[PDB]
C-alpha cells in the first residue's frame, strides 16, 4: 500500500459505508496492464494450433506461453498472493482454464491438471464486490467435461460462500442447476446437476419453497395418465421425466437424518416406486434414490417402518439390481 | 443413532438370544426376484421371473440337480451355485454307490446341515439365498432358508413382493392340490400365482422361466419361446 | 452473543437458524472427522456465553429499569428451538468428551426457565424410562447417555410439580439396577443416586391420617403421564387435578425403606468386588449424602439396618475386601448421633477378642494379609468409630485397657500398622475442632415440609442464620485432660517397653517386630495430639481454636501446656536414643530405620497441625465432590445446608493449616536433623530415599538448616574421596541432586568454589557413574549460576505511594541500599576469584577434555556478563586451547571469543554505561532516527533504496516502516565506519586477541570446522566470527 | 442392518480407467479401447488392453493390465482343448473366469473384463465379467470413463442388423464422443473376432483408414 | 517412503557402545568399549562384542545381544557350509552380503522386528587382501578404510578423518584407535577392563593367523605403551 500517512489510510478505509474496507494489497496499473497484455497475446495466438496433433501442439510457442501462464496462476493461488488474483478471475483466469480443459492429451503430455486448480479456485478469499460478478459468470457451447467442471466449481463456491450469498444469487444458482437438470446433450451432466440440486435444497429452511419445488418436480410424474407400456417406453426416451425424477430424488436425498420422518417423504417414495419398477435411465435413477434412502435410514428403520403401510413397505424391496443378485 | 453392538459376526449372541447376521442373510433374499413353487399329487412346478438393460440377457433362476430333482433360487447367485453343485455331487454319490435315487427330504437335510456350518464358524459369512426344491413323481416341494430350515410345503413364494402369490396360493390350495394328471393346468395355476405378485408388470418369453417334474416326466426347464403359455 | 438486540432480533436468529441447519449433518454421530471437536466447542461456548449474558442482564435489571437491549423470554424460546436436535445428536457421540460437551448444555438451557422446557423434560424422561426398561439392551451408549442426561437435569426436574412424582420411582429403579460386573454402569448409577439424594429430603411427608399409598396413587398417574408423553404428545396438554398432590410426596415418600434395604444389600455385595479407588470414594460419598438427607425416623431405621447387616452377613470372603464401604458409613452414623457409639464399640471389642482367641494374627505374613484376619474389619470399624465419638468417650478406662491388651497380645507388622491407628483416632477425636451436623434440613426446622424438595437451592432463606445454625464440636476441659492422661500413659508404656527390649537385644524377627510396633504406637500418639502442640514454644492473625489460648500470658499459666511440651521433648530424646541404639546394633536392618524415619517426620511436621491423615479419605463429605455436584456457573452459590456446613468446616481446616511452623532449631531439633542427615547418606536405597524426604521436610520446617546440611555434606564428600568410598560419593551426589538443595546451590557464593573443586576431583575417579553425575552437576552449575546485577530501570511510582509519612525511613532505605551494594560487590569479587582460580588450574595442569570444556564454559559465562571486567588472561587461555585438536573445544573457543568481543563492543557502544542496555529511550550513536512524516519522504526513500554509490543510511534487518503507511520515526544505520571508544583495559584485551589471530590459528580453526562438518548445517556463527576478524583487522589490533 | 457393500464399491468401475467398448454382430465381434497419450519416445506398442485368450476368444479391459485372469483363461482353454479335442465355449470360459474370481464370496477379486468369442453353438458372443464372480451376456457394452453416455449411445444405435464395418465405425464414433474428438490413430485401438480369421488386432494403417472413412461419412 | 522401524533400530544403536575399525596396508584393527558395570557383573563373558566367524573373518557388534548372537551363529554356519561345499574359505564380501540380505528380509516381512544391530566386519582373502565392511539394520553394507559405529559416531569419524593415512602400519592403526576412543568416551579415562581389542594381520610367513584377540594384560600393556 505505502500510504502517505495514517489519516489518508483511515479516510480511504471508511469511505465505503458497508464497513468492509479496501483490499490489503493492490496491483499497480503497469503490472495489471502487463498481465492483461500477456492474456491477450495468449488469446490472439489461438490460430497457430488449429489443426495440430498433441505432439505438434506441445512444441509451439502458444503452448509455451500457456504453460507459463498456468504455472503463474498456480503459484498465485498458493498463499499471501490470493487477493491480487481475484480481479483476474472473471475475465482472464477462469476462461483460460476452461479453454485448457478442452486439451486432454496436451495436458497429459505436459503433466498439467487444470481441473484441480479450477475446482480449488472456489475457496479463494473472494470479497463481496466480486461475488456477484462470479455468480453471474458461472451461471452464464461447452463440452460435457467443461460443464461438469463448472458444476463442480459452483458446488465448491456454494460450500465456501454458504452464508455470504444473497437470496438473488442463490436463486440464480438454483435456476442454473435446474436448467442443467434438463440438459439435452449429456446424462452425466444431469446426474451431477441432481447432486448439486440436493446440496442446494439441503440448506433450505422455509417449507414453502420446498413444497413448491416438490410440486413442480412431481407435476409431470403422475402415473394416472399413462400405462405400464407407456411408462416403460418413457423411462428410456423422455428427458423431462428423467429430469423430474432426478430432482425429486435429490429433494428426498436432501433429508438423511430427519426423525421422525415427515409425511411427504413416504408419498414421494411411493410416487417414485412406480418409475423404479420400469427399465431405463429413469428407473435406474429411481432405484438409486430408493437404495440411498434405505441405506441412510437403516439405523432407525425399526422406528421408521410406522410411517409406511404394508403396500408402501412392500413396494420398496426390489430396488438393487446387480449381477450377483438373482 | 441406535448402534447395534451385537451384529458384527455370527459367533456373538444378542442379549435376548438373537443372531442378527443370520437375520440379515434372511433379509438378503428380498433383494432377489420372485419365485413360486407348487405341488400336486403327481407333478411339481416352479415359476421364476431380471434384465440389466435392453441389450443384456436374463439371469438364470432354475438349476437342475439331477434327472428327477431341481431347484429355483432367490438371492445371491454364487451361494446358489455352490449349494446346487453340492446337491449335484450328493445325488451323483447316491446314484453311483447305491444305485438309488436320492430322496428330496434327504436333500433338504443335507442342505440344512451344510448351511448350519456357516452360522457358527467365525470369520466367514452365512449363505444369502433362498431355495425352492422340487422332486420326482410322490411329488415333493421344499423351501430352504439360509438359517438352516426346511419346510416341505404344498406351495410358497419368495422374494420381491412375493406376498401376493403366497396369499393366492393360500386361497387356492384346495383348488390346485388335486390337478393330478394335467401338468399344463398346474403350470397355468403357477403362472397365475406369479402374476398375482407383479405390480402391473407383464410376462413375456424373455422374463419367464418354468420348471416341471412329475411321474414319467423328467425334470424339464422351459425358457424362451417355450414359456409362451403353450 | 453480544451482537443480539432484544427489540430487533429477527435477522440474527435467521442467521443462527441457517448456521445450525448448515452444521446439523456435521454434528451427527455417524459422521466423525476434524469438525467434531470444533462444533462441540462452539455449541458449548455459545450456550455458556448466552447464559452468562442473560444472567448479567437480569442482575442489572434487578437493580433498576429494563432497557430495550436486554434479551426476553422469546429469545430463550428461540435459542432452545434452534439448539434442539443438535444437543440430542451430539449426546450420542462415540467419543465421551464430545458427548459430555453436548450434554452439559441442558443445565444452561433449563436455567433460563424457558416456556418450552417441556420438550427437554419429556425427551429426557422418555429416554430414561426406555433405558430402565431394557429397550436399549443392544446399545450401551444410549444407556450411558440417558443416565448422564438425567444426572444433569435431576436438580431442575426436582422443582417441577408435575415431574417430582417420577423421582422416587426412578430412585428405586436405579438402586436395584446396581451391577457387579459393569463398573462404569455402577458409576453412572451412583452419580444419578447422588444427584437425586442431594436435592431431596429422605423423609415421609405423609401427615397423620391420609390413607394414601404409593401403589394405588403414584403408579397410576406416572403410567398415564408416561403413556401420554410417549404417545406423541407434550406435557402441555396433560391436564391433572389436585389428586396429583396425593400422587405427590404424600404417597411417593413412603417407599424409602425398601430402597434403603436394597441399597445396603447392594453395598454389602459390592464389598467383595474389585473396584477402583475413585469409585469406592464416590460410593462412600453417596452413602454419607443419603444418611445426611434423612430425618430422625428414617435415620434410626437405616442405622439399625446397617448394624444388623454388619453383624450378620455373608461377605468378606476374598483376601482383598473393600472394608471402607461399610466401616466409613458406620462412623458417619456416630457423627450424626454419638449416643449409638457406646454399645456398638463395646460389641466390636468383644468380637476382636474372639478373633484373637481363635488364633488370628499368630502367623507372621509381613508381605501381605492372609485369609485368617476378618478381625481387621472390626479393627477398621473401631478406627472410624473412634474417629467420631467426640464427647461420647468419657468408656475411657475400658478402651485404654483394651488398647494395652491389643498392643501386648498382637505382633504382626501389617496388623501392627492397623492397630496403631486406634490411639491416633482416640487422641484426635477429643481435641479437634470440627463440625458434626451437616443435615439437609434440621429436625427442629421452621421451614414447612412442603418447600423442602429442592434444599432451598433457589430460595433466599438458604442464607438465613436460623436455617444455617450449624452444630460444631469444641473440646472441653475434660476432653483435654483425658487426652493428656492417655498421651502420658501411652508414652510411658512404650518407653518402658522399648527400654526393656534394648536391655537384652536379640536378632530374631520377633524382636524387630516388637520394636517397630512400639515405635509406630509412639508415632501415632504423637500424631493424634498434634493440635495440642505450640510451634513457638521455644521462643499471627489466623487465631484458630487453640485450647490453651492466644498470646503468651495465657499459655504459661496452664500447667497442661508445659507438661504436654515436656512429654514431646521426652519423646524426641527417646527417638534420638533409639536412633543411636539402632545405629550401633542393627546397621544391616532396614525396616526399623524406615519406621524411625517416619517417626522423625511425624515429630517434625506435627507441631500444632495434622498432615499425615488430613488428605486420606474419611467419613466427611468431600468439599470438592459436593461443590462439583451443586455448582452452576453465573449463579451465586445455589447450595444446600450440607454444602455450607462443609465449606465452613473446610475454611476452618484451612485456617488451622495456615500457621507458620518455622522456628529456630533447638538442641534436640539440631541433633535429630544431624541424625537424619547421617541417614540420608546411607548405602541402602530403601533407607536414604525416605531419609532424603524426611530431610527435605525438616529443612522446610526449620530455618537455617541448609547451612548445616551443606557444612556436613562437604566434609563427608571430601572424606569419602580421601578413603575412596565410592558408594558414599554416589549417594552424596544424589543428595546434591535434590531439587531444593540444587536450587539453593546456585546462589551460595560462599562455598560454590569448594564444591566445584570437589566435583572436579570426583570427575577423575572412574569406577561407576560418579563421573557422569559430577559432570551433570557441573553443567547445571554453569547453566544456573546467578550473577548479581546492578541495574534497575524502575519508575518512581512503584514505591512512592506506599511511603510512610516519617522522616526516619529515608535513612533506613539508604542504609539498606548501601549494604546490598556492598554484598553484591563482595559476591562479584568471589565469582572473579573463582574464575581466576579455575584459570590457574587450567593453565598449570596439562587434563581430560570434560574439565577443559567446563572451565571454558564457566569463564565464558563470567566474561560475557556486562558486570565483569574483561581480562587478557582469560582471552589468552581460551585462545590457547586450539592445541587440543578437539572439535568441541574449538567450537567452544570460537563461541567464547565471539561472546567476549561482543561484550567489549557493547561496552564501547554504551560508553561504559551498562544501564543504557535496558533504557528504551537510549540508542547507540551509530543509529539514526528519521522523521517519516514529511511530505516528500516516500520519494526520498524510493531513491535511497536505489542508491548504490553514495548511500545515506542502511537497513540491515527486515524493514517494516512504510509497508502500510508512513508517519512514525524510523531507525536506520549510519553509513560511516564504526569506531571504538575503549579505555586501556579493553583496548589491551582486543590487542591481545588480535595478536593471537595468526594465519596458522585461522587455518587450524577453519580446517577443524570443515573436517567436523558432514552436513550442510550453513552456520551463522562462522559468519559472525569472520566479521569479528574483519573488525579486529580493520582496527589495527590484528597483524 | 448389514450387507456386502465392498462388492458394490468394487462394481463402481466407471472411473476405473480408459473406455472399452464391445459390439457383437452376426459377422464378428469388435473390441475398441482407448490408448493413453504418453511420451513420444515411448514405444506405444507396449500398451495392450486388448488381449488374446485363444484363436476364437479375445478379451478387453479398462483397468490396469497388471494378468492372472488372462493366464487362467488361456490355461483353461488349452486344458479343454487337450481334454476334449475341441474349442471351449465362450460362456464356459466366462464361467471359468468367474469361478476363479469367486474362489480366490464377500470380497472382490480382479477387474472387469469384456470377453468376446465365437463358437458353433451360440455363434458370436459378447460377455461382461465383473469382479463379483458374475457375468452378463450383452449386445454391445461399454466400460470405463464415460460409460453411461456410451451405453446410452449403444442403446440408441444397436439394431441387430449391423455388419463388421458398421460395428467398427460405431465403436470409433463412440470412442471419439467419449474422448471428445482428435482421435486419428494413436488414441484408439481396434480388434476383431471372426469365425474364419479368428482373433485379430488391427494395425495402425487400417485404423487410420477407418478414421478417414468415419470423417468422410461425417462430412457426407 | 521412510521406514520407521529401521529408524528406531538406528536410534537404539546410537545409544550402544562405540566400535572402531581401522584398515592398514598390512592388517586390520578392531576396538570396542565396554559400558556395562555393576561391581559384581562378571567380565569373563568370553568376548562381549568381538566375535570370530571363522579363522579369517571377525566381527564387532553394536546393539542388542540376542540378535547379534543369532546373526553370528548364522554367519558361522554359512561359512562352514561354504568351506564344506568348495573346500575353500568363504570370501568376506559373500558373508557380509548374506548377513545384509538376512537383515533386509527381516526389514520387509511383517511380524518380525528388524535387527537393531550394527556390524563391523574385518576379513582377509586372496582376492582383495584385507577388507573392512559396515552393515546396518537397513540391509546396506559399505566398505571403509576407517569406520566407527555406536554412540559418538560423528566425533570419532571426524577424529579418524583428521589423522588417517593410506600407508599406516598395524601399530599406527592401534594407536589411532586408542587415541580416538580415549577422546570420545564419556568416562573421563579409558581403562583396560572397559576395552576389547583384536587384530587381523599376516606376517612374512604365509600363515595368516587372523585370530589375535587381545588379553586384558596385553590391553593394559598396549595402553601403557601408547600413553592413554
Amino acid at each position: 500500500p505505502s500510504i502517505s500517512d495514517p489519516t489518508t489510510l483511515l479516510e480511504a478505509e471508511r469511505n465505503d459505508p458497508d464497513g468492509l474496507g479496501l483490499p490489503l494489497k493492490s496491483v499497480p496499473e503497469k503490472v495489471d496492464a502487463y498481465i492483461k497484455k500477456q492474456f491477450e497475446i495468449i488469446k490472439n495466438l489461438e490460430d497457430s494450433v488449429v489443426g495440430l496433433n498433441p505432439q505438434q501442439f506441445i512444441k509451439t510457442d502458444y503452448f509455451y506461453r500457456t504453460s507459463t501462464i498456468f504455472y503463474w496462476i498456480k503459484e498465485m493461488a498458493r498463499g499471501p498472493n490470493k487477493v491480487l488474483l481475484v480481479p483476474y478471475l472473471v475475465d482472464y483466469v477462469l476462461p483460460f482454464l476452461i479453454g485448457l480443459v478442452k486439451h486432454k492429451d496436451v495436458c497429459a503430455l505436459a503433466s498439467l491438471d487444470p481441473v484441480r486448480l479450477y475446482a480449488g479456485l472456489g475457496y479463494m478469499p473472494i470479497r463481496k464486490n466480486h461475488v456477484a460478478a462470479i455468480v453471474d459468470y458461472v451461471c452464464s457451447a461447452l463440452s460435457s467435461n467443461q460443464t461438469k467442471l463448472q458444476l463442480a466449481f459452483i458446488q465448491h463456491f456454494l460450500s465456501a460462500e454458504l452464508l455470504q450469498l444473497t437470496e438473488e444469487e442463490k436463486n440464480k444458482i438454483l435456476e442454473f442447476v435446474v436448467s442443467n437438470l434438463y440438459n439435452e446433450q449429456f446424462v452425466e451432466v444431469r446426474v451431477r446437476a441432481a447432486s448439486i440440486l440436493s446440496d442446494i435444497v439441503h440448506n433450505w429452511k422455509e417449507e414453502q419453497p420446498l413444497l413448491s419445488l416438490i410440486e413442480r418436480f412431481a407435476k409431470g410424474l403422475d402415473v394416472n395418465k399413462y400405462t405400464s407400456k407407456e411408462r416403460q417406453k418413457l423411462s428410456k426416451t423422455d428427458i423431462k421425466i428423467h429430469g423430474n425424477v432426478l430432482g425429486l430424488g435429490a429433494i428426498i436425498s436432501a433429508f438423511p437424518y430427519v426423525f421422525p420422518l415427515p409425511p411427504w417423504i413416504p408419498k414421494q417414495l411411493s410416487n417414485l416406486s412406480s418409475w423404479a419398477r420400469t427399465s431405463g435411465m429413469t428407473g435406474q435413477a429411481a432405484k438409486n434414490t430408493i437404495s440411498e434412502f434405505k441405506k441412510v435410514r437403516a439405523d432407525t428403520w425399526k422406528f421408521d417402518r410406522a410411517s409406511f403401510n404394508t403396500e408402501e413397505l412392500e413396494d420398496l424391496e426390489g430396488v438393487l439390481w446387480r449381477s450377483y443378485y438373482a | 443413532m441406535f448402534r447395534n453392538n451385537y451384529d458384527g459376526d455370527t459367533v456373538t449372541f444378542s442379549p435376548t438370544g438373537r443372531l442378527f447376521q443370520v437375520e440379515y442373510a434372511l433379509e438378503a433374499i428380498k433383494q432377489g426376484s420372485v419365485t413360486v413353487g407348487l405341488r400336486s399329487n403327481t407333478h411339481a412346478v416352479l415359476v421364476a421371473l431380471r434384465n440389466a438393460d435392453e441389450l443384456s440377457s436374463y439371469q438364470k433362476k432354475i438349476i437342475k440337480c439331477d434327472e428327477h430333482m431341481g431347484l429355483s433360487l432367490a438371492g445371491l447367485a454364487p451361494d446358489a451355485r455352490v449349494l446346487s453343485n453340492y446337491l449335484r455331487q450328493q445325488c451323483n454319490y447316491s446314484s453311483l454307490v447305491f444305485n438309488r435315487k436320492l430322496a428330496v427330504e434327504r436333500a433338504g437335510h443335507l442342505l440344512c446341515d451344510k448351511a448350519q456350518k456357516n452360522t457358527q464358524s467365525y470369520g466367514g459369512r452365512p449363505y444369502g439365498v433362498g431355495l425352492l426344491i422340487i422332486g420326482y413323481d410322490g411329488a415333493h416341494l421344499l423351501e430352504f432358508q439360509p438359517s438352516g430350515n426346511v419346510t416341505e410345503l404344498y406351495g410358497t413364494a419368495i422374494g420381491a413382493r412375493s406376498q401376493g402369490a403366497k396369499t393366492y396360493l393360500e386361497r387356492t390350495l384346495d383348488t390346485f392340490i388335486k390337478i393330478d394328471g394335467n401338468p399344463d393346468e398346474l403350470i397355468k395355476a403357477g403362472v397365475e400365482a406369479i402374476s398375482q405378485s407383479l405390480r402391473d408388470e407383464s410376462l413375456t418369453v424373455d422374463n419367464l422361466s418354468i420348471a416341471i417334474v412329475g411321474k414319467d416326466t423328467p425334470f424339464t426347464i422351459y425358457d424362451g419361446e417355450a414359456v409362451a403359455k403353450y | 452473543v453480544y451482537a443480539i438486540n432484544g427489540s430487533k432480533k429477527d435477522r440474527f436468529f435467521e442467521k443462527l437458524v441457517s448456521l445450525a441447519k448448515a452444521i446439523e449433518t456435521f454434528i451427527h454421530p455417524s459422521n466423525n472427522g476434524f469438525w467434531t471437536k470444533p462444533n462441540a466447542k462452539f455449541v458449548h461456548a455459545f450456550i455458556k456465553s448466552y447464559h452468562g449474558r442473560v444472567k448479567y442482564e437480569e442482575d442489572i435489571c434487578a437493580r433498576g429499569v429494563t432497557n430495550g437491549i436486554c434479551l426476553t423470554s422469546f429469545c430463550h424460546e428461540e435459542i432452545v428451538e434452534i439448539f434442539l436436535n443438535i444437543i440430542s445428536l451430539g449426546s450420542q457421540n462415540k467419543n465421551p468428551d464430545i458427548a459430555n460437551y453436548y450434554i452439559s448444555c441442558f443445565a444452561y438451557l433449563l436455567e433460563l426457565d424457558p416456556s418450552n422446557a417441556y420438550l427437554i423434560y419429556d425427551k429426557i424422561l422418555i429416554d430414561l424410562y426406555d433405558t430402565l426398561a431394557d429397550q436399549f439392551i443392544n446399545s450401551r451408549h444410549r444407556i450411558i447417555s440417558s443416565l448422564k442426561q438425567f444426572t444433569r437435569v435431576i436438580r431442575f426436574i426436582v422443582m417441577d410439580k408435575l415431574y417430582r412424582v417420577h423421582i422416587t420411582n426412578v430412585l428405586s429403579m436405579l438402586v436395584s439396577k446396581l451391577d457387579m460386573n459393569d463398573t462404569n454402569l455402577t458409576s453412572n448409577l451412583i452419580n444419578g443416586i447422588v444427584s437425586i439424594a442431594a436435592f431431596i429430603p429422605i423423609q415421609d411427608l405423609t401427615g397423620e391420617d391420609d390413607y394414601i399409598s404409593f401403589e394405588s396413587d403414584t403408579l397410576p398417574l406416572v403410567q398415564q403421564h408416561f403413556y401420554h408423553i410417549k404417545c406423541g404428545e407434550s406435557s402441555k396438554t396433560f391436564r391433572v387435578d389436585d389428586e396429583l398432590l396425593n400422587n405427590a410426596f404424600k404417597a411417593s415418600t413412603t417407599v424409602f425403606q425398601s430402597m434403603l434395604k436394597v441399597y445396603v444389600e447392594k453395598i454389602f455385595q459390592l464389598v467383595d468386588v474389585d473396584l477402583e479407588d475413585s469409585l469406592v470414594t464416590k460410593i462412600n460419598q453417596t452413602t454419607m449424602i443419603l444418611q445426611e438427607s434423612m430425618d430422625d425416623k428414617i435415620f434410626n431405621y437405616f442405622a439399625s439396618l446397617l448394624q444388623r447387616n454388619f453383624w450378620s452377613n455373608d461377605s468378606f470372603k476374598e483376601k482383598d475386601p473393600n472394608y471402607e464401604l461399610v466401616t466409613i458409613p458406620l462412623a458417619a452414623l456416630v457423627r450424626r448421633n454419638n449416643g449409638l457409639s457406646k454399645e456398638l464399640v463395646r460389641t466390636l471389642l468383644f468380637h476382636i477378642k474372639e478373633q484373637i482367641k481363635r488364633g488370628a494374627g499368630s502367623v507372621r505374613s509381613t508381605s501381605e494379609i492372609q485369609q485368617r484376619d476378618v478381625k481387621l474389619v472390626l479393627y477398621l470399624t473401631a478406627l472410624n468409630d473412634v474417629l467420631r465419638q467426640c464427647h461420647e468417650s468419657l468408656y475411657s478406662d475400658e478402651l485404654i485397657t483394651f488398647m494395652k491388651y491389643l498392643y501386648d497380645n498382637v505382633t504382626n507388622p501389617p496388623l501392627d500398622v492397623i492397630t496403631s491407628i486406634v490411639i491416633h483416632s482416640a487422641l484426635a477425636t477429643l481435641c479437634t475442632t470440627e463440625i458434626t451436623d451437616c443435615r439437609l434440613f434440621p429436625e427442629d426446622s421452621k421451614i414447612p415440609e412442603k418447600d423442602r424438595w429442592g434444599g432451598l437451592q433457589f430460595d433466599p432463606r438458604r442464607f438465613d442464620k436460623q436455617h444455617l445454625s450449624f452444630q460444631w464440636h469444641v473440646p472441653s476441659s475434660d476432653e483435654i485432660t483425658l487426652s493428656i492422661s492417655i498421651l502420658e500413659s501411652l508414652s510411658e508404656y512404650c518407653i518402658n517397653n522399648v527400654e526393656e527390649l534394648m536391655k537384652a537385644p536379640r536378632h530374631d524377627s520377633e524382636y524387630g517386630d516388637m520394636i517397630q510396633k512400639y515405635v509406630l504406637v509412639m508415632t501415632h500418639t504423637l500424631s493424634g495430639s498434634s493440635l495440642l502442640f505450640d510451634p513457638d514454644f521455644n521462643k499471627d492473625i489466623y487465631t484458630c481454636n487453640y485450647y490453651f489460648g492466644n498470646t503468651t500470658e495465657e499459655k504459661l499459666q496452664n500447667p497442661q501446656y508445659l507438661q504436654v511440651h515436656r512429654v514431646r521433648a521426652r519423646i524426641g530424646h527417646f527417638f534420638h536414643k533409639l536412633y543411636v541404639f539402632l545405629s550401633t546394633n542393627f546397621e544391616n536392618n532396614t525396616n526399623m530405620f524406615q519406621i524411625l524415619l517416619h517417626g522423625l517426620k511425624v515429630w517434625f511436621t506435627d507441631l500444632g497441625q495434622e498432615t499425615v491423615f488430613n488428605e486420606d479419605p474419611n467419613a466427611f463429605i468431600d468439599v470438592d465432590f459436593l461443590e462439583n455436584v451443586q455448582s452452576l456457573s453465573h449463579v451465586n452459590e445455589p447450595f444446600t445446608r450440607t454444602n455450607f456446613a462443609i465449606r465452613a468446616n473446610s475454611l476452618h481446616q484451612s485456617r488451622v493449616l495456615l500457621h507458620s511452623t518455622n522456628r529456630k532449631a533447638s538442641k534436640l531439633e539440631n541433633l535429630l536433623l544431624v541424625d537424619i542427615i547421617q541417614l540420608a547418606t546411607s548405602l541402602y536405597p530403601d533407607i536414604y530415599k525416605p531419609a532424603q524426604g524426611t530431610l527435605v521436610h525438616c529443612m522446610k520446617q526449620l530455618v537455617g538448616s541448609y547451612g548445616v546440611v551443606i557444612n556436613k555434606i562437604i566434609p563427608s564428600l571430601e572424606k569419602a574421596i580421601k578413603d575412596h568410598d565410592y558408594m558414599k560419593i554416589q549417594v552424596i551426589l544424589n543428595v546434591l541432586l535434590i531439587k531444593k538443595i540444587h536450587r539453593k546451590l546456585m546462589t551460595d557464593y560462599k562455598d560454590i568454589g569448594r564444591l566445584i573443586f570437589l566435583l572436579i576431583e570426583c570427575c577423575r575417579v572412574n569406577e561407576l557413574e560418579i563421573g557422569m553425575y559430577a559432570d551433570k552437576i557441573l553443567t547445571d552449575i554453569v547453566i544456573g549460576i546467578k550473577i548479581p546485577s546492578s541495574v534497575c530501570v524502575i519508575s518512581d511510582q512503584a514505591f512512592l505511594p506506599l511511603a510512610p509519612p516519617d522522616g526516619t525511613i529515608n535513612l533506613q532505605v539508604e542504609a539498606v541500599k548501601l549494604a546490598k551494594k556492598k554484598k553484591r560487590e563482595y559476591y562479584l569479587s568471589l565469582l572473579v576469584d573463582l574464575q581466576d582460580k579455575l584459570l590457574d588450574k587450567l593453565d598449570n595442569e596439562k587434563m581430560g577434555w570434560k574439565i577443559r570444556m567446563f572451565i571454558l564454559r564457566f569463564v565464558t559465562q563470567i566474561q560475557s556478563n556486562l558486570e565483569s571486567k574483561p581480562d587478557k588472561r582469560a582471552v589468552f587461555s581460551i585462545i590457547s586451547q586450539i592445541s587440543t585438536k578437539h572439535p568441541e573445544i574449538i567450537h567452544l573457543v570460537v563461541k567464547s571469543l565471539l561472546s567476549t568481543c561482543n561484550k567489549i563492543i557493547s561496552l564501547s557502544d554504551y560508553e561504559y554505561d551498562i544501564t543504557r542496555a535496558y533504557k528504551n529511550e537510549f540508542n547507540p550513536s551509530f543509529v539514526e532516527i528519521l522523521d517519516t512524516s514529511t511530505t516528500s519522504f516516500p520519494k526520498t526513500f524510493t531513491e535511497e533504496m536505489n542508491n548504490f554509490d553514495n548511500p545515506k543510511y542502511f537497513i540491515d534487518l527486515r524493514a517494516y516502516v512504510g509497508w502500510l503507511c508512513w508517519g512514525r520515526l524510523m531507525y536506520v544505520m549510519s553509513p560511516k565506519a564504526l569506531k571504538l571508544n575503549l579505555r586501556e583495559n579493553e583496548l589491551e584485551v582486543l590487542k591481545t586477541a588480535g595478536h593471537l589471530l595468526t594465519r596458522e590459528f585461522l587455518r587450524d580453526v577453519t580446517m577443524n570446522l570443515v573436517q567436523d562438518n558432514e552436513t550442510r548445517g550453513f552456520s551463522s556463527g562462522n559468519v559472525s566470527f569472520f566479521s569479528l576478524v574483519i573488525l579486529l583487522i580493520s582496527s589495527g589490533f590484528c597483524e | 442392518e448389514g450387507r456386502l457393500f465392498q462388492v458394490e464399491y468394487s462394481l463402481e468401475a466407471i472411473k476405473l480407467g480408459s473406455t472399452a467398448i464391445g459390439i457383437a454382430t452376426k459377422e464378428g465381434v469388435v473390441l475398441g479401447v482407448e490408448k493413453r497419450a504418453t511420451s513420444p519416445l515411448l514405444e506405444s506398442d507396449s500398451i495392450e488392453k486388448i488381449v488374446e485368450i485363444d484363436r476364437h476368444i479375445g478379451c478387453a479391459m479398462s483397468g490396469l493390465t497388471a494378468r492372472s485372469m488372462i493366464e487362467h483363461a488361456r490355461t483353461a482353454a488349452v486344458t479343454h482343448n487337450l481334454y476334449y479335442d475341441e474349442d471351449i465355449n465362450v460362456e464356459s470360459l466366462t464361467q471359468s473366469v468367474c469361478d476363479l474370481a469367486l474362489r480366490f464370496m464377500s470380497r472382490p477379486f480382479g477387474v472387469a473384463l469384456l470377453i468376446a468369442g465365437h463358437d458353433a453353438d451360440d455363434g458370436y458372443q459378447l460377455f461382461h465379467a465383473e469382479p463379483s464372480g458374475t457375468f452378463y451376456r450383452y449386445n454391445a457394452k461399454a466400460i470405463g470413463s464415460g460409460s453411461e453416455g456410451a451405453q446410452a449411445e449403444l442403446l440408441n444405435e444397436w439394431h441387430s442388423s449391423l455388419t463388421l464395418k458398421e460395428a467398427e465405425l460405431l465403436v470409433l464414433k463412440i470412442l471419439k464422443q467419449v474422448m471428445e474428438e482428435k482421435l486419428d490413430e494413436n488414441n484408439a485401438q481396434l480388434s476383431c473376432i471372426t469365425k474364419q480369421d479368428g482373433f485379430k488386432i488391427y494395425d495402425n494403417e487400417k485404423t487410420a483408414e477407418l478414421i478417414k472413412e468415419l470423417k468422410e461419412k461425417e462430412a457426407a | 517412503g521412510r521406514l520407521y522401524q529401521v529408524e528406531y533400530a538406528l536410534e537404539s544403536i546410537s545409544h550402544a557402545g562405540t566400535a572402531i575399525g581401522i584398515m592398514a596396508s598390512d592388517g586390520i584393527v578392531l576396538a570396542a568399549e565396554r559400558k556395562v558395570t555393576s561391581t559384581l557383573l562378571e567380565q569373563d563373558t568370553s568376548t562381549e562384542k568381538l566375535y570370530k566367524l571363522n579363522d579369517k573373518i571377525a566381527v564387532a557388534v553394536a546393539g542388542l545381544t540376542a540378535d547379534a548372537e543369532i546373526l553370528i551363529n548364522t554367519a558361522r554356519i554359512h561359512a562352514q557350509n561354504y568351506l564344506k561345499t568348495y573346500n575353500e574359505d568363504i570370501p568376506v564380501e559373500i558373508l557380509v552380503r548374506r548377513l545384509s540380505d538376512i537383515k533386509q528380509g527381516y526389514t520387509q516381512h511383517g511380524g518380525l522386528r528388524p535387527f537393531g544391530v550394527s556390524f563391523i566386519y574385518a576379513g582377509y582373502d586372496d582376492r582383495y587382501g584385507y577388507q573392512l565392511y559396515t552393515s546396518n539394520p537397513s540391509g546396506n553394507y559399505t566398505g571403509w578404510k576407517a569406520i566407527s559405529v555406536g554412540a559418538n559416531t560423528s566425533a570419532a569419524q571426524t577424529l579418524l578423518q583428521m589423522d588417517y593415512k593410506d600407508d599406516m602400519k598395524v601399530d599406527d592403526a592401534i594407536e589411532l584407535a586408542l587415541k580416538t576412543l580415549s577422546k570420545t568416551t564419556d568416562s573421563s579415562a579409558l581403562t583396560y577392563d572397559r576395552l576389547e581389542f583384536a587384530t587381523i594381520r599376516k606376517g612374512a610367513n604365509d600363515g595368516e593367523v587372523y585370530q589375535k584377540i587381545f588379553k586384558p594384560q596385553e590391553i593394559k600393556d598396549i595402553l601403557v605403551k601408547t600413553g592413554i
